[PDB]
């Protein structure tokens, strides 16, 4: 209902912070953030690329496939007949 | 008169293998196409293969060798 | 409520859906999409406005005034590119908002949902018209054959076909029907949005672990705006670069030419996403048969919250899930290149091998999933 | 008839177990249930002791994930316990309505 | 199904991202089409208002206008013009109608150049090459009269008669005319046709680059800035219990 | 020892939000008078020429 | 404008829109101008408070 | 169609050959009328009774 208000019922908890002036806005962003994107990056790369594959490869498949199948008349009935 | 630099440019490709290479496939073609050319057969398929590369090469010479 | 400034025209009051309207904590810029969906759209309405103002709508104006907008017109080759680039851009904001929903199963929401599946098929042909209007080579004989198509019909269709449009053909009332049509049809959405939005304030938004979030909101205005604003100005150079350097790459129809029905192009296609759904339309052999699937390929997706298989929402945690979920990604975007090709064996059978897979991804394997899974953890 | 592979089948249990991250952020198998009417009462019928301690892990997880940082390995879940305390509850809401379910039919 | 070539990619002096045309060689590409493709091949959707895009002095423009125009104009007080006056005029058709144009290309249909370019596949480079190409009819081959064997044409039969050989004509340069430079100078002078706004649309393309780096940090500082109370939170479960 | 502009800068400035907002146009104004006329010169540097800027001097008023 | 010296063509199409389009504002309009009436309801002839009525 | 050339001979064919183009010209414009004399009283009734005290 009323949005702040009734939501939840909670006790026991405490929270702290700081005003924003009080800290840096990139505290190690380069050097301590740059591991914290590598671990991740493998979590899912393990299963997002498997399928990407198989495209780019029938991908050329067909292509290739594709292309002396038209390109080449004379290729198996030569111009002899 | 003048020449151009394009027929120039012309020759300086067609000197490569590929070229050539293909080029004899022209003729092998030509040649029993010259006895058979009776039936379908036309060496254009190869023409545009010999060309195709050809001017790869021709790509990009010529356009600095123009003014 | 004592002095509250939001009070004295009520109409302050009805501003509080936003401004102290709670989120949940944790949100990836995966979801800054509806607002730009918004956004993307006030841009169409301008420009596609001012467009009209030069604009004339005639069987023999309508190219030459075109024409002459980008000639005579101040500023109007950015703006008709304005017009058209940044419709593409509605798409790919708007599929995303899609895969939001699914691979957080967001949809669970019955009506919301339901509300996008409408929300979205009246898109389409806005575009569609919007399409026609240039009344380039294309557009004339893209059209020519998308309507013509429904004439599959058994029996009401032969009527109905000539009806729409009018005549024996394409000709010109044909033609400033669809203005018309083209040219209201945004305001409509415009109000859906506030239909499909309205719902949403009831339940609040999901967050991604596909958990409640009662425990922990936040008031929308410091922050989430922030993200967006910023996530605003993401679109700006998206559709910027594209738009301003190279114009004419997603502007791959060629067809400047004046539409001959006379002349009929070697090649044929709509442009991209368009594509798709006409690759399936060229699978089929049977017509009739054809158009029935192309039909239920859409709708499926306000099937889909009948299939909430398990006892968990998102897919995050299903890797099986998201194994399927990125394993059907590929077959739409193949598709997209296979419609993006003549019709020679390989992608004959192609499009006939990764046809059947596309429902068969959804209509087969993914309710199975949870079931496994459910049952995996026991649960 | 499975004995050796019964065995077997906790090795990917376990396994699949360890494929859900939630294990690493500490989680239970419980918590993540998506809702339902018999998830709600069964919420009423719980004791806070459980209850509360339900709402800080929740809690203390979604801040995590608001970070992008997952909670130290050794501090992971662990598949020698999983506590199924919801479980208990949730059969009798299943049961009860089953039968005014069935008791309605006729 | 004739083996589709491509043009090879040709670098060009405004094929780079900030690279521009140069006039020069359009003020060229101008006469050829004055000189030649006027005799099929028209452009509608030109005025002579080019004046200072390819330098051409208004008078120039203006006096190289008039020397165009004069058609009647007098038909009982009802009229167009002889002799254009303004520049805002286009450019007269070799043709009446497409009857004529197609009978007297005989069964050919000379296509408008206006556009061209932005139509066919292959950019300019392939009109280039086009005209560059053209081949002598393989073993066993044949055409029509009209049609000339081109590997680039998609027939590979086209009516066209080349129209190009080494030193055509003059240029108003006044350089040798070279049936490579005179193919080369027009294939600017169209590309900019269908494109009259092109050098001057990187200059707010450069414009907004260089104000583009600006903002978006900021804002994702900013957008930290806020947020950083955020991510510092800290969560303290103390239940007395 | 003095205070950087900074200290400096929001006790002069940016402390009444008028002024904070006041100098917002005025710098504005300046930058784009300085800003564009830099970047063309930039732009018509790289562009050498190829403009009538440089080319129409060849023949402009003959 | 005009857009020009006179009131030729683009001067009419421009019309069009405006006349075409406004209508569409005004039963947005209207949903506002309604929308406080519910607040506080319609009034009598008499020129009384109702309330005691309805 | 709104052209300089086109729009009169466009509506001159409406009412010729377009089906019942004489009766929704007319239902158009006339009704158009319409819509001011009931405004008006909307008006007058505010003023009369005061309503406008809103
Ligand atoms: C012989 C009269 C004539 C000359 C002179 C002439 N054109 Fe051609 N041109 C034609 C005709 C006729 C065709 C089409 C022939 C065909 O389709 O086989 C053609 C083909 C073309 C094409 C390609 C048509 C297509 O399908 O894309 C272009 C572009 C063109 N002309 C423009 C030019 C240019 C540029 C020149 C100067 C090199 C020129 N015309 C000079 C008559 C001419
Ligand atoms: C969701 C918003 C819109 C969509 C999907 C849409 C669709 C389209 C599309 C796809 C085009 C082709 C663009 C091009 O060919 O360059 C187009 C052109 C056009 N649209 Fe829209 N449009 C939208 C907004 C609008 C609006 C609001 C109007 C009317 C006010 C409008 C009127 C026009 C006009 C006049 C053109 C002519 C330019 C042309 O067709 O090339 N558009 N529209
Ligand atoms: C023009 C098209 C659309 C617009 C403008 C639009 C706009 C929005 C906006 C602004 C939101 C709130 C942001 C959010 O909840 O993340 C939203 C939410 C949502 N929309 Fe739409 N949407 C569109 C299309 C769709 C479609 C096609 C669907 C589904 C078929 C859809 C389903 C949803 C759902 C499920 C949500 C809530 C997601 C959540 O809270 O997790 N929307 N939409
Ligand atoms: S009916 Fe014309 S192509 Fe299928």
């Amino acid at each position: 209902g009323r949005q702040f208000g009734h939501l939840t019922r909670v006790r026991h908890v405490i929270t702290y912070s700081l005003s924003p002036f009080e800290q840096r806005a990139f505290p190690h962003y380069f050097s301590k953030g740059i591991p914290n994107v590598l671990r991740r990056t493998r979590a899912c790369i393990l299963r997002v690329a498997p399928p990407f594959v198989a495209f780019y490869l029938v991908y050329t498949w067909g292509t290739q496939e594709f292309e002396k199948s038209k390109r080449k008349n004379p290729a198996a009935y030569e111009n002899d007949r | 008169e003048l020449v151009d630099p394009l027929t120039t440019v012309r020759e300086q490709c067609e000197q490569l293998e590929k070229c050539v290479k293909a080029r004899e496939r022209l003729e092998l073609c030509d040649e029993r196409v010259s006895s058979r050319s009776q039936t379908e057969e036309d060496c254009t398929e190869e023409l545009l293969d010999f060309l195709h590369a050809r001017d790869h090469c021709v790509a990009h010479k010529l356009f600095n060798s123009l003014k | 409520m004592t002095n509250i400034r939001k009070s004295h025209p009520l109409m302050k009051i009805v501003n509080n859906a936003f401004i102290d309207l709670p989120a949940p904590s944790n949100i990836s810029s995966w979801w800054n999409f509806g607002s730009l969906l918004g956004i993307c759209l006030i841009l169409q309405i301008l420009t596609g406005l001012f467009l009209a103002m030069h604009y004339t709508s005639d069987t023999t104006t309508a190219f030459s005034s075109v024409t002459h907008i980008c000639r005579d017109v101040n500023y109007g080759w950015i703006i008709r590119y304005m017009h058209a680039n940044g419709a593409s851009m509605f798409f790919i904001c708007l599929y995303m908002h899609v895969g939001r929903g699914l691979y957080y199963g967001s949809y669970t929401f019955l009506e919301t949902w339901n509300i996008g599946v409408i929300l979205l098929l009246t898109v389409m042909a806005t575009a569609f018209m919007g399409y026609v209007l240039p009344w380039g080579q294309m557009s004339f004989w893209g059209a020519t054959v998308i309507t013509n198509l429904l004439s599959a019909i058994p029996y009401i269709g032969t009527n109905l076909v000539e009806w729409i449009w009018g005549g024996f053909s394409v000709d010109k009332a044909t033609l400033t029907r669809f203005f018309a049509f083209h040219f209201i049809l945004p305001f409509i959405i415009m109000a859906i949005a506030m239909v499909h939005l309205l719902f949403l304030h009831e339940t609040g938004s999901n967050n991604p672990t596909g958990i409640s979030s009662d425990v922990d909101k936040i008031p929308f205005h410091p922050y989430y705006t922030i993200k967006d604003i910023l996530g605003a100005l993401l679109l700006i150079l998206a559709l910027m670069l594209l738009v301003l350097f190279a114009p004419d790459l997603l502007g791959d129809p060629d067809n400047y030419t004046p539409a001959n029905p006379l002349n009929t192009p070697p090649h044929i296609k709509p442009e991209w996403y368009f594509l798709f759904a006409y690759a399936i339309l060229r699978s089929i052999p049977n017509k009739l048969g054809g158009v029935l699937a192309l039909a239920f390929s859409i709708l499926i997706l306000a099937l889909i919250p009948l299939l909430h298989t398990s006892k968990q929402r998102s897919m995050m945690f299903r890797p099986l899930s998201q194994c399927l979920f990125w394993a059907l990604v590929a077959d739409l975007l193949t598709l997209t290149w296979i419609g993006g090709q003549p019709v020679e064996h390989p992608y004959i059978t192609i499009g006939q091998l990764a046809s059947v897979l596309y429902f068969l991804l959804i209509l087969v394997l993914m309710p199975t999933a949870g079931t496994i899974e459910n049952k995996l953890l026991k649960w | 008839a499975v004995s050796a592979s019964s065995r077997w089948l906790e090795g990917i249990r376990k396994w699949y177990y360890n494929a859900a991250g939630f294990n690493k952020l500490g989680l239970m198998r419980d918590d993540t249930i998506h809702e339902n009417d018999d998830v709600k009462e069964a919420i009423r019928r719980l004791p806070e002791n459980l209850y509360n301690d339900r709402v800080f892990r929740i809690k203390r997880a979604l801040d995590l994930s608001m970070r992008q940082q997952i909670l130290p390995k050794e501090q992971w879940t662990k598949y020698e316990e999983d506590k199924s305390y919801l479980e208990p509850y949730l059969k009798e809401v299943i049961r009860e309505r089953k039968e005014r379910e069935e008791w309605a039919k006729k | 199904s004739d083996l589709e070539l491509h043009p090879p990619s040709y670098p060009w002096s405004h094929r780079g991202l900030l690279s521009s045309l140069d006039h020069t060689s359009i003020r060229r590409g101008f006469q050829v089409y004055k000189q030649v493709c006027s005799s099929c091949h028209s452009m509608d959707y030109v005025a002579y208002r080019h004046l200072v895009g390819v330098c051409y002095t208004e008078d120039e423009a203006k006096a190289l206008a008039e020397e165009v125009e004069v058609q009647d104009g007098p038909n009982e007080d009802g009229e167009m013009f002889m002799r254009p006056g303004k520049l805002s005029d286009y450019f007269p058709k070799p043709y009446p109608n497409p009857e004529a144009a197609r009978a007297a290309n005989n069964g050919a249909l000379p296509p408008d150049l206006s556009y061209i370019v932005r139509a066919r596949h292959g950019g300019e480079d392939y009109v280039f090459s086009l005209l560059t190409g053209y081949c002598e009819p393989p073993t066993g081959v044949s055409l029509r009269e009209g049609l000339y064997f081109n590997p680039y044409f998609p027939g590979q039969a086209i009516g066209m008669a080349p129209p190009i050989y080494n030193e055509v004509l003059e240029f108003d340069d006044g350089t040798p005319a070279t049936m490579s430079q005179v193919a080369k100078d027009v294939c600017t002078f169209l590309r900019w046709a269908a494109e009259p706004e092109h050098d001057h649309r990187k200059r707010m393309g450069l414009k907004m680059l260089l104000m583009m780096g600006l903002l978006l940090p900021l804002v994702y500082a900013m957008k930290r800035h806020k947020w950083s109370v955020l991510k510092s939170r800290k969560l303290a479960y103390r239940p007395p219990k | 020892v003095a205070p950087t502009l900074t200290a400096r800068l929001y006790s002069l400035l940016f402390r009444r939000t008028s002024t904070f907002a006041l100098t917002i146009v005025v710098g504005a104004l300046f930058f784009e008078r300085a800003f564009d006329q830099g970047a063309d010169a930039i732009y018509e540097h790289i562009n050498e020429g190829k403009l009538w800027k440089h080319i129409k001097h060849k023949y402009e008023n003959k």
